[PDB]
């Protein structure tokens, strides 16, 4: 569904001592964690890692849905020293070369981790910006410390003229938060066009391994997925079958679809003196006063959470928990 | 916005009551206030009563006033849907408002008015007894051209293109449209010009509102109205000019002497008044401002002709050569110099009336006039008009001999500036005086005596977006003392200061503009700096304003700055606060987000002019040895402070060195004094806080 291109800054400016021990190692590690979370909340999505080193853009992880390739590609960067200077234009041109074969019904995202305060580009970057906006490519830049006007014009131009995507990071925790923000999709207002895709297989799991089989690598396996079209037994991933080009999805597509469908209804905070109901939680059992800062003014007040779709009481930890995972409110299942 | 609305109320009450007001506007947010306040103030009375007389110091402010005036026209025409009599006349440079010198001359010098006088004389000569007319003429005085402006705004650029399309000349359109009483946007060198202020004063016909914009260099303009340096070469040009006058005497006495006798009779009968009342569209000469001079009944050399004027003129220039060939140090009192001249030869105190008339007579007898000789005759004529009149505060001075070859110079020192500004307080009223680089605003009631009201800036909010720190400790506190001398001392300490500039420029690579008190430090650090990594890592290239500034060089440096900042590169702008181009166009990240100041501004001392004006102001206001090292430097530093402020939506930081800055005020007096190394990390945090508070305060 999504096609994100992770462009990490790997130049001499990354050798400075801001993060611990340096910016490069923390960006690599947090990039590995970003690969984990991204492939955990986006199963049938694509990733591609490019680095900006030695004044050039170097593709280190081809566009694929297997996280292990990105993990190894990120492990190879921390064993070398980030030298040279960053090149935004070359990275955006190569990102274009990786996002052009992507179908129009799939989003094209480019996430740039920019630590330096200056880039080294051959040609005019504004023409590359015009090319990015023309072919519809959403660009998000996580810059370090001071702002760059080119990043403002790029993030604003690549998002329907709206500026709210050039995120400034000031610490490791902030960078973690931005990473987390790139996991979640962005249902923007769009420009109203047509959408649909067709042909998505569902596999049958083969447990046989006495003679083994493989139609994508011709190697030994312990069992493999079955294509309902070309009838090939390949390595197991819910992505595209490489023998006739169609998906092999299962309950994962339903999972991410329902995750994108979650309304996440925050329960209204109503004091016990206003609800006139005993302290109760419907997901567990709560006899704990929430408020008690003062004497009888706060202890006898407390806070009861309310789901209005069923008029039920809950405590805060369960509102947070059902906001993180699970469908909202067990009381909405009983009528 | 309420802050600017308070200034709107102040402009309203001062326009309705007071005759003059000293209004202090915040830098970057006070240009669009008076432009609408004046128009609405004109509409509340009745549509056509007083007119906007906006006065700026540069042409960029004139263009900004023109485009903002167009924003006023669109603003008033998009909210009501009714079309009114449009105003707005752009009075710019003569070379930039003419089309013929770009077709054949291909020059942008100051002699375009001479060629325009050749074309005008061609028109007059093809309308009298006979070069071509020009490009297009004889239709610039008609009603249609007089109505092309009130029906549609055509100012400067729109007037240049409109004249290039409609086949017209913009000079006569503007000149004929000064009497139309539109919104004229000219500079201070035109309101107080000993050659332009007379005609403008006769065409505007007074009864308007004058707007002194950025009125902080008014004393500088009043000083620049005189002081002409006689550097021995003007004596040779005056000698060759006298020889040319003798040749012209032989020519008019050779065959055609009837016109000289007829014009001579016009002088004996109707004098200078009739001579200037008969001629129309003829080139004029210089004059010590006739409205300020007030001298009538100009007799033509005690009723004499031209041979006597060139004889007494040869004696006068020879006396000048005699007074310029002396020992070395000598000061002149203009009265004692006139008395000594009378002791050498009697000529009385009337060579002024003898120049203003004889120059016009020669013009009326000349058809092929040489430019250098006539120019030298105009210089000697001005010197005569200013040794014959205007003596109170005037001080003739001779430059000492310092080798003695490059030396014979004679400069005249002007008089009190209050005299020069004076006529506007009888011609006009409710003259609004606005400036964003005035602090304190008490040196304008003191120096230049006039009764007015004082209104200071009352706008100060969002202090977290206007980082204003100052640097005192440079790691050793040894460059802040050596950077205050007229001549630099200990070059190694200056090299250490430059190294501190390399470290500071490396810490904050996001557009840097550095201002220097003089070009000596720049030329000393640019010769051999022992370092260049800032140009090799963060700045790619450096921008240096030449000690001899050039228009195309400065333009290519500014465009290079905008393109360098629009490519994510940045460049250090090593400029001088005392140099050319004070700038004023910001409101963008293309300008230097961080501005560096090398100490405090300094004025060149050990000069006879600073001692003459020093003792003169000492006798006037008794502000001796105190205001010439804090007021002028305060204005020069405020010229750099005004570039940092560019609206509350933008941010910036300006680093001022030296502790002496605490002795002077500043715009937005919220400053913290700490070291420079600490200011590196402080600015490192400000470059993120300024980026975080934006979306939080919105
Ligand atoms: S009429 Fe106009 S174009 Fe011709 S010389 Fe005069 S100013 Fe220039
Ligand atoms: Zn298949
Ligand atoms: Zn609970
Ligand atoms: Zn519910």
């Amino acid at each position: 569904i999504r096609s994100l291109i992770l462009t990490l800054d790997c130049s001499e400016a990354m050798l400075e001592k801001d993060l611990r021990p340096n910016r490069h190692a923390m960006i690599i590690q947090y990039a590995i964690d970003f690969v984990h979370e991204f492939f955990d909340q986006n199963p049938i999505s694509q990733m591609g890692i490019i680095i900006m080193r030695n004044g050039l853009a170097q593709l280190v992880s081809q566009v694929s849905g297997n996280p292990q390739d990105h993990i190894d590609a990120l492990k190879s960067i921390r064993k070398q020293e980030p030298k040279g200077n960053p090149s935004l234009q070359n990275a955006l041109e190569m990102a274009r070369g990786l996002l052009l074969p992507v179908p129009a019904h799939c989003t094209r995202e480019v996430l740039i981790v920019f630590g330096s305060l200056s880039t080294t580009d051959p040609g005019d970057i504004h023409q590359t910006i015009d090319s990015l906006v023309s072919e519809k490519i959403r660009v998000k830049v996580l810059g370090l410390s001071a702002q760059v006007a080119i990043c403002k014009e790029l993030c604003k131009a690549t998002n329907y003229g709206d500026e709210s995507f050039y995120k400034i990071l000031l610490d490791e925790t902030h960078l973690k938060e931005l990473f987390n923000e790139a996991v979640t999709p962005x249902x923007x207002x769009x420009x109203x066009x047509x959408x649909x895709x067709x042909x998505x297989x569902x596999p049958t799991r083969i447990f046989e391994d006495t003679p083994t089989f493989c139609s994508c690598h011709s190697k030994l396996v312990y069992g493999g997925y079955f294509c309902p079209n070309c009838h090939s037994k390949v390595c197991s991933l819910p992505t595209v079958c490489p023998c006739c080009d169609l998906m092999l999805i299962l309950x994962x597509x339903x999972x991410x679809x329902x995750x994108x469908x979650x309304x996440x209804k925050t329960f209204a905070e109503v004091p016990t003196t206003e609800k006139f109901r005993s302290e109760d939680c419907f997901s567990c059992q709560s006899r704990f006063p929430x408020x008690x800062x003062x004497x009888x003014x706060x202890x006898x007040x407390x806070s009861r959470y309310r789901c209005e779709d069923c008029k039920q009481e809950f405590c805060v930890d369960c509102d947070v928990f059902i906001h993180e995972i699970l469908h909202n409110c067990p009381g909405c299942e009983s009528k | 916005y309420p802050e600017q609305y308070n200034y709107m109320c102040d402009i309203k009450k001062t326009l309705d009551v007071g005759g003059n007001s000293i209004l202090e506007m915040p830098s970057g947010t006070g240009k669009t206030v008076s432009l609408l306040s004046l128009t609405i103030a004109y509409q509340m009375h009745y549509p056509e009563h007083r007119k906007i007389i906006y006065c700026s110091r540069t042409m960029s402010e004139i263009e900004k006033a023109l485009v903002e005036l167009e924003n006023l026209m669109d603003y008033r025409t998009k909210e009501l849907g009714y079309q009114e009599d449009f105003r707005g006349l752009g009075l710019t440079s003569r070379k930039n408002l003419c089309l013929h010198p770009e077709v054949s001359k291909e020059r942008k010098g100051t002699v375009v008015d001479e060629k325009c006088r050749r074309m005008t004389n061609g028109q007059a000569k093809r309308k009298l007894e006979e070069v071509e007319l020009c490009e297009y003429h004889e239709n610039l005085y008609n009603i249609e051209v007089e109505d092309y402006l009130p029906k549609g705004v055509f100012s400067f650029e729109k007037l240049l293109k409109y004249c290039e399309e409609k086949t017209l000349c913009p000079y006569f359109i503007v000149r004929r449209m000064i009497s139309l009483c539109n919104i004229i946007i000219y500079s201070y060198h035109y309101l107080l010009d000993p050659k332009i202020a007379e005609r403008v004063s006769n065409e505007v016909s007074k009864d308007s509102i004058v707007i002194f914009d950025e009125a902080h260099n008014i004393d500088n303009v009043c000083i620049e109205s005189l002081s002409l340096d006689l550097t021995t070469d003007a004596l040779r040009r005056a000698t060759r000019g006298a020889n040319a006058l003798d040749e012209r005497i032989s020519e008019v006495r050779k065959v055609d002497s009837q016109k000289l006798q007829d014009e001579y009779e016009k002088l004996v009968q109707g004098l200078x008044x009739x001579x200037x009342x008969x001629x129309x569209x003829x080139x004029x000469x210089x004059x010590x401002x006739x409205x300020x001079x007030x001298x009538x009944x100009x007799x033509x050399x005690x009723x004499x002709r031209a041979e006597h004027f060139v004889s007494f003129l040869k004696r006068l220039i020879e006396y000048l050569k005699t007074r310029m060939k002396v020992l070395h140090v000598i000061s002149e009192t203009p009265k004692s110099f006139l008395q000594h001249l009378k002791q050498l030869t009697f000529i009385e105190r009337k060579p002024l009336r003898f120049c203003s008339e004889r120059l016009s007579l020669l013009v009326r007898t000349l058809e092929v006039t040489e430019v250098e000789d006539f120019t030298a005759l105009k210089d000697i004529a001005t010197f005569a008009t200013l040794i014959s009149t205007y003596e109170e505060g005037f001080l003739l001075i001779i430059e000492p001999y310092e080798i003695a070859v490059p030396n014979p110079i004679m400069r005249f020192t002007c008089l009190d500036a209050s005299i020069a500004i004076k006529p506007v307080f009888e011609r006009f009223s409710s003259v609004i005086i606005t400036s964003g680089t005035i602090s304190p605003l008490d040196m304008y009631p003191r120096m230049l005596n006039f009764k007015t009201v004082l209104q200071k800036s009352y706008a100060m909010t969002l202090a977290k977006k206007s980082f204003l720190p100052m640097i005192i400790t440079k790691g050793s506190d040894q460059v802040a003392i050596s950077s205050r001398f007229e001549i630099r001392n200990d070059p190694s300490i200056v090299r250490n200061y430059g190294s501190m500039l390399v470290e500071f420029a490396k810490i904050t690579p996001d557009g840097m503009v550095v201002f220097f008190p003089s070009y000596l430090y720049m030329e000393s650090i640019v010769s051999m700096w022992q370092t260049m990594g800032i140009l090799d890592e963060v700045w790619k290239h450096k921008l240096i304003l030449v000690e001899t500034p050039d228009a195309q060089e400065t333009s290519l440096a500014l465009e290079t700055y905008r393109k360098a900042c629009s490519n994510g590169r940045g460049a250090i702008l090593l400029s001088v606060a005392r140099g050319k181009v004070s700038e004023g166009i910001d409101f963008d990240h293309q300008y230097g987000r961080t501005v560096l100041m090398i100490g405090i501004p300094f004025q060149y001392t050990e000069s006879r002019i600073l001692k003459a004006r020093l003792e003169f102001m000492r006798e006037n206001y008794r502000i001796r040895e105190n205001d010439f090292l804090s007021f002028d430097a305060m204005r020069h530093a405020a010229q750099c402070l005004g570039r940092v402020l560019r609206g509350k939506d933008d941010y910036g930081v300006m680093v001022l060195a030296d502790r002496r800055f605490s002795r002077k005020r500043s715009q937005l007096p919220k400053w913290i004094a700490q070291g420079l190394s600490d200011a590196d990390l402080n600015l490192s945090t400000d470059m993120a806080i300024s980026n975080t508070k934006q979306f939080l305060r919105t």
